[PDB]
């Protein structure tokens, strides 16, 4: 997007990891043994995110 | 096997980190996990019936409206001290 | 409240523990019962600190100034220096 | 919150006995933390009410007019 | 009595089902919260149609899944004091005739049952008419007006509904027939 | 039902006897053992039972009865498209129902509406 | 589908609210009976709750934990003064009319302070001097302009006691000792339009309610009963004051019946006010506090609240938590400086929580088959229903093959795991940061030396806690925001902070000093 | 401070509850102190963001 915050960041990981976590696919191939979150981390750095964030 | 103290100044160092699922997590989510009851007019905590399967009002009479919303062990306990003097805390609901 | 069996595992039938026997922790080292007063009978044995260990080095039995029975054991353990030991 | 631990973590670290000798040429002021303690419950009269006092472009420069 | 209102609502859509399209979700989510309810004020929910329109979701910290606004209609059956209700009679009580009035079933007292003397049949037990022989037949449907609305709960089974049959223009068809040659005997004299 | 009411429709049991069956088909295409979930094939019977009347002519029927005359309100033209009051006395007794009695050429208009 | 707390509004209860919150009357001044079995309106009547093991209460039942524990009432036989409102009583009683209850102000004084009162309410302050200043106007006035009659000037005593100095023969004045029933009767007869002038609103705050009628009665698992060596059941001091309170008004309520010398009754209500005033306060000016057998006072509801130790902080603020250790610090440098040692017994017993997916099948269920003994173990296994199961070496190879996509395993702590890292003092923001695992065999927390300046700690024997957050995001959040390499340079002053200290400065200088040289050996091993 | 419940877990706590039942004040749990003891997110740093996303997620 324009420029993502720390916070913005961070809150976006968290719900990436936890959906999926909580049974969400994942839209990126990843190595066997990953931790839910770090698998996020991939994913975001990868650059595709499906979760945006409303400003005011 | 006690546990160890996470006292006021780590809640303002948590706070200036800007983690607030974090504080979430390290304070009440592992510890005083609760579940209240509350009728939406007088907010009068809205006492359940094992025997009729039926939530309502004692104070109210109210079984129209009745929502259940999640606290803390330590706030259901202030609040039975506050009604324990003359003090009325009349809670209101909102949805997210 | 009868803990595992493994607990009392080196006790003597009056139910006192052996002296330089192993003990490792949660394990009882006096057996003792309690009336069931706030057809049973409450468990209140005097075991082990839950993160110590150590041998037990010598048992004791005195009368004690009511008339009652006292049981004092002691348990040494062995402290190599390690890191963190100032 | 950061700018309150700001001020109070090097709070830990000033003396609260501060050398209390005006010595020569000065007035005793309080420092330290009690200081900094004043001024922020912002007392209604300091303990060492010091003022200052820069002279006019005449009376600056002449000694005897200081 | 049949009737489809249109209501807002906000659904939560689990993970889960995160790959498929939102309407279809919606739907089933939907059939699964809001259905075989009494509602207090509306009736029984029995059927959600379809979802016109589906908002976007909201991710509300601490579950993870996505809450949607939607927009859909229901058909539901709504009683109504003080109605006439066409409904098939069956389970007759020594209390109440067990009249089926759609997704519940509704009671009709054995004194409402008829004007002549309160009535009930004991070893075939339907009806044995005292007086005027008027009989009624589990397979028969009877068409009644309603005394009263019984609101207790959400779930159907546990509510009722009391029917009068007393008042004129109700009765078994044979019955309104008879009543029917009447008003003809009378109207022609 | 939730936060929202956005209005209602009044509809003849002839006009959800073909949605039951929507949902009837629905289902068994879907495999479900139950051709339909409880407390509605109950209601299918009761719709089957007085099923004689077209859907389609019933909302005709319908709109007829709003274009007769103003006091009509959807519900009031379901329920005679529901029971056919043919004789005169029992559109009295529908008449009883509503509040009050309005003239009785409007139920000759009735009777002419009914034999759709 | 759930609902949150939006706003509270805070007021003062009423006694027809009291009676129809509380569920029993507690009149007999017993608590417990032979066996346990409370007494049938004692205070440890089970209508209030169960709190012991093996009995149901009333109300709701269930087992002692199930019970949320419900209030009781009792029903005082003469009114009493509440402590925390005394002070406002008495500015009431001295600003308001004694015979028509209307204050002591004219109406156009009445109509401006309406008009001043609201315009900008939102300030607490200035609302306090608006009231502050009706208060002298009403006092500085004699005759009521309502009604001709002389308003006596009305006195105040610390513990609660009001005694206005009622007209006397040649105008004596002599004080007369007011009654709280009398009070009550002034109070009541207040009107609600003006009532706004006394800052006091006209729904959730009466001035007769400010007078006591009936009390509640805090539930039992409010007033916890523990049982001492002997079986004691030594119980709240709650409850010892209000056996005290129920013996004291029981009594009050006999000679009342029996029409006894009003002496008695005004001795017996003078003592039902102190034991009340002790209950709410036991620590009120103007009365001896209430000690227990051995001479400690009570901890009624006043205390309990406040104080470091106190509900308010020290109890919701801060807390006992799941999840964390403490030990020792050693140094260690050959770890980056953003990882902490952990001790491999520390691993075995904290566990995170990690729900089974497609890419982590295999190692989850690798180490559910390694049992709770090995390392790479784990503890406890969470079915999709909801019930958790222990690991035990009987049931290791079943539980493996049952796993599945969606169990959740509460495995030991892996490298690379992410963990809060805390010394106290916590002065600034970077005493808490987040560090990853490593595992280490001995018995101390391994930190590198760098790192040091921000914790200022110094290992001649600090101790520091470690904390393991469990859920999805506080991990995330843990991983973004607080990651060691984040807080290099000080939000202090906007240098750096953790940089090298002592050893690194000194061979630096040792290093890039002139003369230094070295050869072929010394290069390859130093840069390996 | 608006809100009661802030000032009352800063000093002189029972003084301040009953001064607001008095006043009948109402606190509407704006700030940190209040949110952390009623246990819900505290309004600043993530405790702000607001997320949403588009629910027919493509795996590709
Ligand atoms: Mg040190
Ligand atoms: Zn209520
Ligand atoms: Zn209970
Ligand atoms: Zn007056």
């Amino acid at each position: 997007m324009f420029k993502y915050t720390r916070f913005e960041k961070a809150r976006i990981i968290g719900a990436r990891a936890l959906q999926i976590s909580m049974g969400a696919p994942v839209l990126i191939d990843v190595p066997p043994g990953i931790t839910p979150l770090e698998a996020a981390i991939l994913e975001f750095e990868k650059g595709v995110i499906p979760i945006t964030v409303i400003r005011p | 096997e006690g546990g160890l103290r996470f006292g006021e100044m780590e809640r303002d160092v948590l706070v200036g980190h800007g983690a607030a699922m974090l504080l979430i997590e390290r304070l009440l989510e592992e510890s005083d996990k609760t579940e209240v009851w509350v009728c939406e007019n007088c907010g009068h905590i809205a006492l359940e019936d094992k025997r009729r399967r039926r939530v309502y009002c004692p104070v109210c009479g109210e079984e129209e409206r009745i929502s259940k919303v999640e606290m803390s062990y330590a706030f259901k306990l202030l609040l039975d001290e506050l009604k324990a003097m003359v003090i009325r805390p009349k809670l209101n609901l909102s949805e997210r | 409240g009868y803990r595992g069996e493994k607990y009392y595992r080196n006790l003597d039938e009056d139910g006192l523990i052996f002296p330089e026997s192993k003990v490792e922790g949660k394990d009882v080292l006096v057996g003792r019962t309690s009336p069931p007063r706030f057809q049973e009978r409450r468990e209140t044995s005097v075991a082990v600190r839950p993160s110590e260990k150590g041998v037990v080095d010598k048992v004791i039995i005195t009368e004690t100034g009511d008339g009652t029975k006292l049981v004092k054991v002691t348990v040494r353990d062995l402290r190599i220096p390690e890191l963190g030991d100032k | 919150t950061v700018a309150a631990q700001s001020i109070g973590e090097p709070s830990t670290q000033m003396t609260l006995n501060t050398f209390h000798y005006a010595g020569v040429a000065e007035i005793n002021v309080t420092l330290g933390l009690p200081r900094i303690i004043e001024i922020v419950d912002a007392r209604k009269n300091p303990s060492t009410p010091m003022m200052t006092v820069y002279l006019d472009e005449e009376h600056r420069y002449d000694r005897a007019k200081a | 009595m049949y009737k489809i209102v249109t209501v807002k609502d906000v659904v939560r859509i689990p993970p889960t089902m995160f790959t498929m399209d939102p309407k279809e979700a919606a739907k089933i989510i939907l059939r699964e919260t809001y259905e075989g309810t009494y509602d207090k004020d509306e009736g029984v929910i029995l059927s959600i149609l379809e979802v016109k329109d589906i908002k976007d979701g909201i991710i509300i910290p601490g579950d993870g899944a996505t809450y949607h606004e939607v927009v859909f209609d229901v058909l539901v059956w709504e009683p109504k004091i003080h109605e006439v209700v066409e409904g098939y009679v069956a389970d007759v009580m020594p209390f109440g005739a067990f009249i089926r009035i759609g997704p519940i079933d509704g009671l009709v007292h054995i004194s409402q049952l008829m004007d002549d003397y309160v009535v009930y049949d004991e070893r075939n037990k339907q009806f044995v008419g005292k007086e005027k022989k008027y009989l009624l037949k589990i397979g028969d449907l009877v068409r009644a007006r309603i005394i009263n609305i019984s609101a207790k709960s959400k779930v159907i089974r546990e509510n009722r509904i009391g029917l009068t049959m007393r008042q004129p223009g109700l009765g078994k068809f044979e019955w309104i027939e008879k009543e029917k040659k009447k008003e003809k005997e009378e109207g022609k004299k | 039902i939730g936060r929202g009411k956005l209005g209602e429709k009044y509809i003849t049991i002839a006009e959800a006897k073909e949605l039951l069956l929507k949902r009837r088909e629905e289902e068994v295409k879907a495999g479900i053992e139950e051709p339909l979930y409880y407390e509605a094939r109950l209601a299918l019977e009761h719709a089957e039972r007085f099923a004689k009347l077209p859907a389609d002519k019933a909302k005709e029927a319908v709109e007829e009865l709003m274009n007769a005359f103003e006091w009509m309100s959807d519900r009031i033209a379901c329920k005679i498209v529901d029971i056919m009051p043919e004789d005169s006395m029992d559109l009295r007794v529908i008449f009883a129902k509503e509040e009050y009695q309005p003239t009785q050429e409007e139920m000759k208009q009735i009777l002419d509406i009914l034999d759709k | 589908m759930k609902k949150v707390i939006g706003s509270i509004e805070f007021g003062i209860l009423s006694p027809q609210e009291i009676r129809k919150m509380s569920a029993v009357e507690v009149t007999v001044p017993d608590t417990y009976d032979d066996d346990g079995y409370p007494i049938e309106g004692g205070v440890m009547d089970k209508r209030m709750g169960v709190i012991d093991p093996g009995l149901r209460c009333e109300t709701c039942g269930g087992r002692a934990g199930e019970c949320p524990g419900h209030f009781g009432h009792i029903e005082l036989a003469r009114p009493v003064i509440h402590v925390g409102f005394a002070k406002t009583i008495y500015r009431i009683l001295e600003s308001t009319c004694r015979e028509c209850g209307r204050i002591k102000l004219t109406d156009e004084e009445i109509e401006e302070y309406m008009k001043k009162i609201e315009l900008a309410r939102n300030r607490r302050s200035e609302f306090n001097e608006i009231i502050k200043e009706i208060h002298k106007k009403a006092k500085e006035r004699m005759v009521c302009p309502h009604c001709g009659a002389p308003q006596y000037p009305i006195k105040f005593e610390k513990p609660t006691i009001y005694w206005e100095i009622r007209k006397d023969e040649q105008g004596n004045e002599y004080r007369h000792r007011l009654m709280p029933t009398e009070v009550r009767d002034w109070l009541e007869k207040i009107p609600d339009k003006d009532l706004p002038l006394l800052g006091l609103d006209p729904e959730k705050s009466r001035p007769e309610w400010m007078v006591l009628t009936v009390l509640p009665v805090p539930p039992v698992t409010a007033r916890p009963s523990i049982t001492l060596e002997t079986g004691i059941r030594a119980e709240d001091d709650l409850t010892h004051k209000l056996v005290d309170i129920i013996r004291i008004n029981n009594r009050l309520k006999q000679n009342i019946e029996a029409g006894a010398p009003q002496l008695i009754i005004e001795d017996l209500w003078d003592l039902l006010q102190y034991h009340v005033t002790t209950y709410i306060n036991n620590e009120a000016p103007g009365v001896p506090p209430a000690k227990h057998k051995s001479g400690r006072p009570l901890k009624t509801l006043a205390q309990r609240l406040k104080g470091k130790e106190g509900r308010f902080r020290g109890n919701l603020s801060g807390k006992r938590v799941n999840f964390s250790a403490r030990t020792v610090i050693s140094p260690d440098p050959m770890i980056s400086i953003n990882e902490v040692g952990v001790p491999v017994e520390v691993a075995m017993e904290l566990t995170v929580p990690e729900k089974v997916t497609e890419f982590n099948i295999e190692r989850l269920r690798k180490m559910v088959l390694n049992g709770p003994d090995k390392y790479p173990g784990a503890n406890y296994v969470i079915d999709p229903e909801g019930r958790r199961r222990r690991i035990m070496d009987s049931n290791k190879e079943t539980l493996a093959n049952q796993l599945d996509i969606g169990w959740t395993v509460e495995r030991h702590l892996m490298d690379g795991d992410i963990v809060l890292f805390n010394r106290q003092p916590s002065l600034h923001r970077m005493s808490i940061m987040a560090h990853r695992v490593r595992v280490m065999p001995y018995r101390t927390f391994r930190l590198n030396l760098a790192v040091c300046p921000p914790y200022n700690a110094d290992f001649d024997g600090d101790e520091m806690n470690l904390h393991v957050p469990q859920t999805e995001e506080a991990q995330a959040e843990a991983r973004i925001l607080m990651e060691v390499q984040n807080h290099i340079i000080s939000p202090r002053y906007g240098g750096p902070i953790i940089g090298g200290i002592q050893d690194h400065i000194s061979g630096g200088y040792l290093l890039t000093r002139e003369g230094a040289y070295f050869t072929r050996d010394e290069v390859e091993q130093m840069l390996m | 401070k608006s809100s009661v419940l802030a000032r009352a877990a800063f000093e002189i706590t029972v003084q301040h509850l009953f001064e607001a039942a008095e006043k009948g004040e109402v606190d509407n749990l704006n700030g940190v102190i209040e949110n952390v003891l009623i246990g819900q997110p505290v309004p600043v740093g993530t405790g702000m963001v607001k997320l949403t996303m588009k629910l027919p997620l493509r795996p590709q």
